[PDB]
C-alpha cells in the first residue's frame, strides 16, 4: 500500500518501523503558510503552534499491531482535516506536526 | 544531519 511505499520511500522504515506519520497532499506553500494563520497552544503548553483555517488532505499511516521490523505494517487512512503544526526559525516554518483537528 | 524544518518536509510532505 501506499504508506509502505511511502514510508519506505522517505527512509521512514528502512531502519526502524516507525508507528505513526502522516502526509499531507498539499503545496509546501501552503502548509507553510499555516504557522501565520490561527495560533493555538500546543498539547505541551507552549503556543508557538497553529491551526489551518481550512481542511487539508492527509493521508495517516498507523502500524498495525502485527508489524515487526523488518517487516512493517501500515493500515492507510485517507482525509480532510485542520492541520495544527509548531513552527520556529526565520523564515517561521513547520518543524513539527501536533495533530489533525 | 538535516534540519527540522527539511526533515519535516521529507517525512511530511506529498504535494
Amino acid at each position: 500500500n501506499y504508506c509502505n511505499q511511502m514510508m519506505k520511500s522517505r527512509n521512514l522504515t528502512k531502519d526502524r518501523c516507525k508507528p505513526v506519520n502522516t502526509f499531507v497532499h498539499e503545496s509546501l506553500a501552503d502548509v507553510q503558510a499555516v504557522c501565520s494563520q490561527k495560533n493555538v497552544a500546543c498539547k505541551n503548553g507552549q503556543t508557538n503552534c497553529y491551526q489551518s483555517y481550512s481542511t487539508m488532505s492527509i493521508t495517516d499511516c498507523r502500524e498495525t499491531g502485527s508489524s515487526k521490523y523488518p517487516n512493517c505494517a501500515y493500515k492507510t487512512t485517507q482525509a480532510n482535516k485542520h492541520i495544527i503544526v509548531a513552527c520556529e526559525g526565520n523564515p517561521y516554518v513547520p518543524v513539527h506536526f501536533d495533530a489533525s483537528v | 544531519k538535516e534540519t527540522a524544518a527539511a526533515k519535516f518536509e521529507r517525512q511530511h510532505m506529498d504535494s
